[PDB]
């Protein structure tokens, strides 16, 4: 399991908004699982421990 | 899409002409990036666009 992270993180988090911003766009446009999920994880929620697992989620999708 | 750093450096700068070259350095900066993306993105969509056009057709009949 390869997760390189930079030391300072101020840009590495925008590609994740951007990203998050896109799958809502995309199930919004085209609805393909249920909203509930988006609900209960929020990227300002921190919950979120494993952002590449959240990518691979969001990917899913796909 | 500057860093935050990057607005509070500019705030540092005290001399007028200073901070606005510093703000178009930020830019060019910034542009840069967006052209390297862009082309890179681009690069990418030619590679797929090498999946021929047999394959819309094919997609259209399922």
């Amino acid at each position: 399991v390869v997760h390189e992270d930079f030391q300072v993180t101020e840009e590495v988090k925008a590609l994740t908004a951007e990203i998050v911003k896109t799958i809502r766009d995309i199930i919004a446009l085209n609805p393909l699982y249920r909203e509930s999920v988006l609900q209960m994880m929020q990227a300002g929620q921190r919950v979120v421990d494993n952002p590449i697992y959240l990518s691979d989620m969001g990917a899913a999708l796909t | 899409g500057a860093e935050s750093h990057e607005l509070q450096d500019v705030l540092e700068e005290t001399n007028i002409p200073k901070r606005l070259y510093k703000a178009l350095s930020l830019l060019k900066k910034e542009f840069e990036l967006s052209k390297l993306q862009q082309r890179l993105g681009r690069e990418v969509e030619e590679k797929i666009k090498q999946t021929h056009r047999k394959f819309l057709l094919q997609e259209q009949l399922k």
